[PDB]
């Protein structure tokens, strides 16, 4: 582990004891999934499964073009469908799903494990596989329900921004797939001029509330997205508006360890010196005087 | 740290996606170095970023080709079937060689026919035939035209027969040929973009990324028009619906509309288009029927639709256009029918949306503003399939669209190889280049000449068909050598002559009536993909044999299988001998495919086929030699024509892809001179372009359009110099396209009569003084501006067609006509005349088609994205993308059935059923159609009874055997069928 | 460690707690090596030692041509070479010697050092000699003889198949070099198919008995032999005839464990039970009433 | 997981083997790039695949080439 000397997290690690990350000086990385020029094919299915070496079971059609019906531990991204007349005529919103590799990831916060998962410098929240020990925290913790156990190992599993091909100078499989550049690639600053280059073009056709979406509530994403309707995200099959990592697991999490701390401290140094200072209760401390 | 990267030491090669068109450029990976003691294995493959065309991309069909080629499916040795047994039994090459060989010669010396009723040598055998592969290379599709007319066989036919054969049938008589005319880079330079008789963002979704260009970043519009909202109904600006069956009745409403409003380039109409000819006065049109009608036959006599000739035996002309007689005034009288009322009754199409649609096309009748128009299926499979395209093509040269950067017809090829089947003949009575075999009725090669050597029609114009007996004369020499000379008029009587076309309805009419014996299917499904499953599978029981080649168990070669409802059929009832044998796929060989946009494109070999699997070229060669050999010495009938054909190859029994691909770019075989006495070539080289081609036997070529592809330069087809200098998207340096490298074609048309571009920021060619230069190679001779010459030079008049003349089967202008199986029962543009009048329905089929009161519902079948027909199914990732068979109604049909998103329902038609899953859905919506309330249920085509993704039903279990009243290309579009809860 | 995510064995590991094998969807890989074809040029110990950066010591002549006598931790293949008149005739039988790298292995099952023994999903089996602590287990659970101990570094070492070359697309070293051809290397799948057809060539030249070697025993393996005599593999220098793991092994590293886990959890408790239920037994139990 | 492969940023130079008239290709790799600055040491050397003849084969003469470019007996000063 830390061979790359540019983890910025990890999980279950003491604050006072940071992880290797003096190679830090590198430009953050992000994928931009355009949802208005996506066509729906799932090519980056295909691809993502093809490069990963892996293969989820052939499912069933329960009438709908989704399938797989969800990520699983052998899908690591799936393309999500949702037919609506929400806006004043028949909309087809198609959008790709998956890790959305958050700046402040709360699979990595609240997962127990230390070293499970690790945020490396360049943004991409990556599984170190041999410190999982499945529990499935990480599945609760995260704000975009990305996580999934492998029922074959007791791991998770789940998009890896193609890290293996991304730390030694290529772009992912999916991104270079996708037939009509919906999706696209490069550093972060750069696909934040494209996505707003993207929504300016979109707002000129009449949708004036075209926006990016990269939640500050999560200290935003490394995977973006640009949508016809950002003021509505909840039309792309449930994408959540405004995510954060939840109050309940904030606390979980934060005040409530050291407070327990505390109260374990406090309640062993009470009862050592109270035994020290009374004595035991034994059945005469009388007749021994 | 992450998994090293896992390509870091693997072989690279080069290859060309294998399912359809589009063409996109693969790097596959293998391991194993190339060292002779490591067995390459392909085991990862992605797209190329330097190709053009797609830029890395791939779909989910390319992405996922590791498991077609590593599929568990894949054929490993010879196979037999024995008559009545329901066991695979393995043989060896060398068995069936000699088995196959065996049974082809005791037919053909049975039926072999060498003289007709007439005492014409015709050298034609018909009781065996063959389906060749359109997913195979350009060499392949060589060795096996050689095999199959050597033999004499006139049932020969490829997957044009079922898919675009309407189109060339309908843009050769409007254009001069029957190519897409564009390509597709040059989409992104569109200011409207018309999705229409086709579904590109899931059949063509890499070619379609220009679309998306054009939308996004050249403000184009998107217009889609479909009786579904499809995938790329999702992007489109504009999306309205259209009943199956009436897109003639929607264009034609277009035309109107255009004309009424005079959104038209007058210019380009008045010079370019025979607008300005005057037609015969006998010609008319009345009530649903044009003259010359003989309703006994059922066919037209089409004397009284052509030209008025002038003193000097030339098309009259009126350049005032006031004459009634001119095609001008024809038309408008043609069209005025159709008006926005007459649409919405028969389309169904809501007049606000059909609005909608004229005013953006109108806008592009400026010059500097284009449509392009993609197409596919949803046109040409209709018995008025041609009509439908000759529609669309009017229209874009009433717009003056033709020949300009993001204009064109990009009528979108299938196949990886289509395009290249068809360049090579593989289709019933055709030769290599668009050439045709010769019918019984020309006793000699003079009257054959004459008959395919076109007169020009109007003075000064190129013509360029004038040339036909120059590559003849060079086919025939590519064929016979040495065999053919003056004396013997080359070999002429070595062709089998035609009486009639065998196309594939025809010839299984025939095998139904047990005039068939044998039949070959290579690279094609017919039990999946052809019309009227039930009746296939009967038709194919009653073979004494067949061979099929493939790299894949297909439904086909398992035909005598019982699979239950999916194929009930009883083994021991079924005598056919079935041989299967298993040949290499894209990725197991080198050689070269024709793309959409007429790009040959060469690829290479990544690693050897599994098993004891073989290239298609040995596998016909050892059939062709083991036969040979049983003539040579047993003799039999038919003997000469099939001892003379010529396989010149270093190793008979395994030509290789170099050498067939040097016959077809064509060789000197006698130093050549120009007419000042310059040296323009030395014997023995490689030919620069089919200019060169001459018909006193001192040339040879197999394909003359292909002449330039490999020259003394090189291997053209692998050229990868994605240099676009103009910023239109044009790469002259990528691979090499026919003819002549002319990448979008009809290009005179660009400019206006004065050669200046119609938009000077769109330039394609100009005039420099003395010849035409730019962007492209010019589709033109020398002619200056200014001269008579017109911009179609493969039209004996130099005109794109308005007024189609005698080429079509019914009717020089189009007309709405009902599908057989229709909703309303009429045509309610004229009662008297429902369906096309020249459409052939033998009586067997007539009586297995339904009507509406037992099948009410509109009938059509179509593609998903992630899958490629029933080849597909045979790989895991794209088996997971659309694992299980589905049916696509309204919400309001459902309701009526009380069917429930995602219950199990029964499709079912005059001819069959299958039971699916129901998809329920309001991309699918009922029409106001005549009065009526008309539903469509969608088909998908991508499931059957052999692969990985679950088990289902051939779709054509549904279809009607019937067809395009020219091609007999199949009405797979618009059908009658019935659903219930299942 | 399981950086791969392909891991389906790993030695001293519970079976409710496996190891990271998500990406296990790849071929199965194999080297064939034909003695029939083989010239016995050493040509494979010779390139095996370079690829790998080791070299044994210059060693003595005994009598025989093989050298190194042995596979060592600086030898990972050897040629054994025999010379026999058995078949009717002078024949000098030779064959390339080292690990078979069996599906089902038994080094791994008798090491007692989680993750000092794993195996791929591509059918390889390798050392992890970070955790290798030197007992040597694995040299008895081995059927072929193959691990072996380096002095210096108390580790065992053998063919890793290259797994070095194989992970990133490139055949093994002793494949590439070999002069005749005698060793080939591909998919198990393609390989099995060459060898049939290479026995099917021996047959008709009057082997009768030639044949595959791939034993069933051990669940086959990824190194396998093509024979002219595979009715006698002792022949060819004692390789072994059905081989599998020895059956004092698999009781020893089976059953035992479960038995001994009960007996121990059983005494814990009766002897618990025992104490509190009938009490101590001090000098009086008497007197305390 | 394994160790890198060790010859990725290598310099790739194509040879002969040295020693009988076959003539099997070889391929040789030295540390370093071919900047002035670094001292070229090869330091493997395996065949090459797309040689006619040896087809990526060597035999173990031409295998151990590399045990003869840097034999500890290499001659280094010219001695009287
Ligand atoms: C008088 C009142 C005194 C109050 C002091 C309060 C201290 C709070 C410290 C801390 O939490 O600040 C954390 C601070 C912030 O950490 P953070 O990254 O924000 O979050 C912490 C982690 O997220 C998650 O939390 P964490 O895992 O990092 O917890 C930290 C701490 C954790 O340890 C503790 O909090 C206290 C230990 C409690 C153990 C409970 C044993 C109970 C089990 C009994 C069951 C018996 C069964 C009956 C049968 O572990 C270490 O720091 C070393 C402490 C070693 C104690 C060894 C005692 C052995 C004695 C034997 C003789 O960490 C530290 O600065 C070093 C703390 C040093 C304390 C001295
Ligand atoms: C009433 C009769 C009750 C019968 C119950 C029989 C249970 C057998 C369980 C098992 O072997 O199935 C194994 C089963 C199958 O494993 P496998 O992969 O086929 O093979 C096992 C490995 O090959 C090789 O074997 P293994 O290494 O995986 O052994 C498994 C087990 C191993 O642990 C045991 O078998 C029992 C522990 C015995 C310790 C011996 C201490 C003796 C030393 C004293 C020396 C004193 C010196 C005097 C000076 O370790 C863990 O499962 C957790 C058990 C933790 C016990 C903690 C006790 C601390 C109390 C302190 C207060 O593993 C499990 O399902 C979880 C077992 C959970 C048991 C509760
Ligand atoms: N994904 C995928 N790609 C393919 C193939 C494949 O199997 N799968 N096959 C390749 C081949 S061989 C070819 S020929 C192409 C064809 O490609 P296309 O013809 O574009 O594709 P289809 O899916 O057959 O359907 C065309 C569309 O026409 C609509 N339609 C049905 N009836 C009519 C009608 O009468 N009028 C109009 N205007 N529309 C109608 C259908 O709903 C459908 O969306 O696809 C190629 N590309
Ligand atoms: N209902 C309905 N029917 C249709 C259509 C429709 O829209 N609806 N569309 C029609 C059209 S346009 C078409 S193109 C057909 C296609 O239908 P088909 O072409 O019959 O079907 P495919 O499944 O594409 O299979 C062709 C074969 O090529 C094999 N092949 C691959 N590479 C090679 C090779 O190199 N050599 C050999 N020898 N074989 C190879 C593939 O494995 C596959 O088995 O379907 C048609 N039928
Ligand atoms: S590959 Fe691109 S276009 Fe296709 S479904 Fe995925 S994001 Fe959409
Ligand atoms: S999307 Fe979920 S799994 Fe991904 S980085 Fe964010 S919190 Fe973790
Ligand atoms: S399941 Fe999640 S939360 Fe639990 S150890 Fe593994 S990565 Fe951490
Ligand atoms: S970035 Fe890589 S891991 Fe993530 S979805 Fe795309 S292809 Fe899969
Ligand atoms: S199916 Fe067509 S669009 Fe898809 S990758 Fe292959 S050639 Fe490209
Ligand atoms: S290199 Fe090949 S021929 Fe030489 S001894 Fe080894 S296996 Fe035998
Ligand atoms: S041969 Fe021995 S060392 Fe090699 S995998 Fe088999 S049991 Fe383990
Ligand atoms: S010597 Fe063998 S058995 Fe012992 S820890 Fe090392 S690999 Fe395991
Ligand atoms: S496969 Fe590699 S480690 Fe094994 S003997 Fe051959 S060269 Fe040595
Ligand atoms: S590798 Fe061996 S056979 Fe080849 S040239 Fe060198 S000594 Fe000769
Ligand atoms: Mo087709």
């Amino acid at each position: 582990a830390m061979e790359t000397q540019d983890i910025i997290k990890r999980s279950a690690t003491n604050s006072i004891t940071p992880p290797s990350q003096v190679r830090d000086y590198k430009a953050e990385v992000a994928k931009l999934i355009d949802v208005s020029t996506c066509i729906g094919c799932k090519a980056c299915q295909v691809a993502c499964s093809e490069w990963n070496d892996i293969r989820d079971e052939v499912g069933h059609c329960v009438g709908v073009y989704d399938n797989p019906a969800d990520l699983s531990a052998k899908s690591w991204t799936v393309m999500r469908f949702s037919e609506t007349e929400q806006n004043g005529k028949l909309e087809w919103l198609i959008r790709k799903d998956g890790c959305m590799h958050c700046e402040d990831p709360g699979c990595l916060k609240a997962c127990p494990s230390a070293g499970a998962i690790i945020q490396y410098a360049n943004g991409i929240v990556d599984f170190q596989s041999e410190n999982c020990i499945g529990c499935g925290y990480c599945i609760a913790g995260c704000p975009f329900n990305i996580p999934r156990l492998n029922k074959e190992d007791n791991r998770v599993y789940k998009c890896t921004l193609c890290v293996d091909r991304v730390s030694v100078g290529q772009e992912p499989a999916c991104v270079k797939t996708c037939p009509t550049g919906a999706i696209h690639f490069g550093t972060k600053k750069e696909m934040l001029e494209l996505a707003e280059q993207r929504v300016a073009k979109l707002k000129a056709r009449g949708y004036e509330h075209a926006g990016v979406y990269n939640p500050e509530g999560v200290g935003g994403t490394h995977v973006m997205y640009v949508l016809h309707h950002a003021d509505q995200p909840e039309l792309y099959h449930g994408l959540p508006k405004d995510p954060k990592i939840d109050t309940s697991v904030s606390l979980w999490k934060g005040a409530l360890k050291p407070l327990a701390a505390a109260g374990f401290i406090a309640t062993f140094a009470g009862l050592i010196f109270h035994y020290i200072g009374i004595g035991p209760n034994k059945e005469v401390d009388d007749d021994e005087e | 740290q992450a998994r090293n990267y896992k390509l870091l030491r693997a072989k690279e090669i080069r290859n060309t996606c294998t399912y359809c068109s589009v063409g996109c450029g693969l790097l596959m990976y293998s391991l194993g170095d190339g060292a002779k003691n490591a067995r390459e294995a392909i085991y990862h493959i992605e797209g190329d970023p330097d190709h053009p065309v797609s830029r890395g991309a791939l779909c989910p069909k390319g992405a996922g080709l590791l498991d077609y080629v590593n599929s568990e499916n894949r054929l490993r040795y010879p196979e037999y079937r024995a008559p009545g047994s329901d066991k695979w039994q393995r043989i060896s090459w060398e068995e069936a060689f000699s088995r196959i060989a065996k049974l082809m010669k005791a037919d053909r010396d049975a039926n072999f026919i060498e003289k007709n009723e007439q005492g014409v040598t015709v050298n034609r055998w018909l009781s065996t035939g063959m389906l060749c592969a359109s997913g195979a290379s350009n060499e392949t599709g060589m060795l096996t035209q050689k095999f199959a007319r050597s033999l004499g066989m006139l049932a020969v036919d490829n997957q044009a027969r079922v898919x675009h054969g309407p189109t060339v049938a309908s843009l050769a008589p409007t254009f001069g040929r029957g190519a897409m005319t564009n390509h597709w880079v040059d989409i992104k330079n569109a200011n409207v973009v018309m999705v229409m008789g086709g579904n590109a963002a899931e059949a063509h979704p890499v070619g379609f990324r220009w679309a998306m260009e054009a939308k996004n970043n050249n403000d184009a519009t998107l217009i889609v028009v479909d009786p579904r909202f499809t995938r790329t109904a999702s992007v489109a600006d504009i999306y309205a619906p259209i009943r199956s069956g009436t897109d003639i009745t929607f264009l034609s409403g277009v035309l109107r509309y255009l004309i009424e409003n005079n959104k038209i380039n007058a210019e380009y109409v008045k010079h370019y288009t025979n607008a300005s000819l005057l037609v015969r006065d006998d010609f008319a049109f009345e009530d649903g029927l044009f003259s010359g009608y003989d309703a006994e036959k059922r066919q037209y006599d089409k004397s009284s639709w052509n030209y008025q000739l002038d003193e000097n035996g030339y098309a009259k002309r009126d350049e005032t256009l006031t004459h009634p007689r001119c095609v001008w005034n024809l038309l408008k009288e043609h069209v005025s029918r159709y008006t926005p009322d007459v649409v919405e009754n028969i389309c169904g199409t809501p007049k606000a949306d059909f609005l909608k649609v004229c005013e953006v096309l109108a806008s592009t009748s400026a010059p500097d503003r284009t449509t392009t128009f993609l197409y596919a299926l949803g046109w040409t499979q209709h018995t008025v399939g041609a009509q439908n395209i000759r529609t669309m093509a009017m229209i874009q040269l009433l717009l003056g669209n033709m020949g300009m950067a993001g204009g064109g017809v990009n009528a979108l090829r299938g196949h990886s190889n289509i395009q290249g089947l068809t360049d090579l003949g593989l289709l019933s009575t055709s030769l290599p280049g668009y050439l045709t075999l010769p019918s019984e009725k020309q006793v000699d090669l003079q009257s054959y000449l004459e008959a395919n050597t076109p007169k020009a029609t109007l003075a000064d114009q190129v013509n360029y068909w004038s040339n036909y007996p120059k590559f003849f004369v060079s086919l025939m020499k590519s064929f016979y050598g040495d065999a053919a000379q003056k004396e013997n008029n080359w070999g002429y009587d070595w062709l089998p002559k035609w009486d009639q076309t065998y196309d594939v309805i025809k010839y299984f009419n025939m095998m139904d009536e047990g005039k068939v014996t044998g039949y070959f299917c290579q690279g094609f499904n017919p039990v999946a993909s052809f019309p009227d499953k039930n009746k296939v599978v009967s038709c194919l029981s009653k073979l004494k044999y067949m061979v099929v080649i493939d790299p894949l168990v297909t439904e086909t070669s398992t035909f005598w299988q019982n699979h239950g409802e999916s194929n009930d059929v009883d083994p021991a009832s079924i005598q056919t001998e079935v041989f299967r044998l298993p040949s290499t796929c894209f990725a197991e060989e080198d050689g070269s495919i024709a793309n959409s946009g007429r790009w040959l494109q060469w690829h290479w070999k990544g690693q050897d086929a599994p098993g004891e699997a073989r290239n298609d070229g040995e596998i016909l060669a050892g059939i062709y030699h083991h036969l040979r050999e049983l003539y040579q010495s047993e003799g039999g009938k038919g003997v000469e024509p099939l001892m003379k054909m010529s396989w010149n190859y270093k190793q008979p029994h395994e030509p290789q892809s170099d050498e067939v691909a040097k016959e077809n770019n064509g060789y000197a075989l006698e130093d050549l001179y120009d007419a000042n006495g310059v040296l323009i070539a030395k014997k023995g080289q490689l030919l620069s372009s089919f200019a060169h081609l001459r018909d006193d036997g001192t040339t040879a070529s197999s394909c003359w359009i292909y002449t330039g592809s490999w020259t003394e330069q090189g291997n053209q087809m692998a050229n990868r110099d994605n240099s676009d200098p103009s910023g239109l998207g044009n790469t002259l340096g990528w691979a090499w396209a026919w003819p002549l490298n002319r990448r979008v074609l009809y290009n005179r048309a660009s400019a206006d009569i004065n050669g200046k571009p119609w938009d000077p920021k769109r330039m394609l060619i100009q005039w420099n003084g003395s010849k035409w230069t730019g962007n492209d190679i010019p589709d033109f001779g020398n002619a200056a501006p200014g001269t008579p010459t017109g911009p179609f030079i493969m039209q004996p008049e130099g005109m794109g067609r308005l007024f189609a003349i005698n080429k079509m089967a019914e009717g020089p202008f189009p007309e709405h006509y009902e599908p057989i199986e229709t909703p309303l029962g009429t045509n309610p543009l004229h009662p008297n005349v429902v369906s096309n009048p020249v459409v052939r329905l033998y009586e067997q089929d007539a009586l297995r088609m339904g009507k509406k009161e037992q099948f009410p519902y509109v009938g059509t079948t179509y593609r998903l994205t992630e899958h490629f027909h029933t080849w597909t199914k045979h790989a895991l990732l794209n088996a997971i993308a659309q694992p299980e068979q589905f049916v696509e109604i309204s919400e309001t049909l459902a309701a009526a059935k009380g069917i429930n998103n995602g219950d199990r329902v029964t499709v079912s038609s005059k001819r069959g059923f299958i039971r699916a899953v129901a998809v329920v859905t309001r991309r699918l919506k009922p029409l106001n159609v005549n009065g009526q309330q008309v539903e469509t249920v969608g088909i998908p085509i991508h499931w059957g009874f052999e692969g990985v993704a679950r088990k289902g039903y051939i779709a054509n279990t549904l279809t009607p055997n019937v067809g395009d009243a020219n091609s007999q290309t199949p009405e797979y579009k618009a059908f009658l069928v019935n659903i219930e809860k299942a």
